[PDB]
């Protein structure tokens, strides 16, 4: 990826290349040859035809 | 009397580009009309006859007198075709 940056003493940005990572949101019944280990959300429907996350899902937690 | 400049860009992929810098001044009133529309109309033709070289970035930076601006032209040139 290619960006602006500057932090410099002085005032002037020119372009250097970045590193940024690979995410896609896959589904739990697919396959595992990529990664998972996290889920985020849970999706059920309506009866209207209209998903919605459910109020009792809980992920995985580092904070409350 | 125009003035020859010249500059160094940084490209894209990260590389480096040779340019110039023309500077011409009009200095002393009464160009046309409307200047805003004369040197409009005049800047479009005076840089498409100027294509002087094969790797050459291009220039041009038209000065009116010290009258509340100064007018660039710079285009995305690239190692394709000049835009």
């Amino acid at each position: 990826e290619r960006v602006n940056v500057q932090e410099l003493a002085g005032h002037e940005q020119s372009e250097v290349a970045v590193l940024r990572h690979n995410l896609t949101l896959r589904m739990a019944h697919q396959e595992n040859a990529a990664w998972l280990t996290c889920p985020v959300t849970r999706l059920v429907r309506d009866a209207q035809g209209q998903w919605c996350r459910d109020p009792r899902f809980i992920p995985p937690l580092l904070t409350l | 009397l125009a003035v020859q400049h010249h500059r160094i860009q940084r490209f894209e992929k990260g590389f480096l580009l040779r340019g110039l810098d023309v500077e011409v001044t009009l200095d002393g009133n009464g160009f046309a009309g409307e200047g805003d529309i004369h040197l409009f109309g005049e800047m479009l033709n005076r840089f498409l006859a100027l294509y002087a070289d094969m790797n050459q970035f291009n220039q041009l930076t038209l000065i009116v007198q010290p009258e509340g601006k100064c007018i660039r032209w710079k285009e995305n040139h690239n190692p394709r075709l000049p835009g």
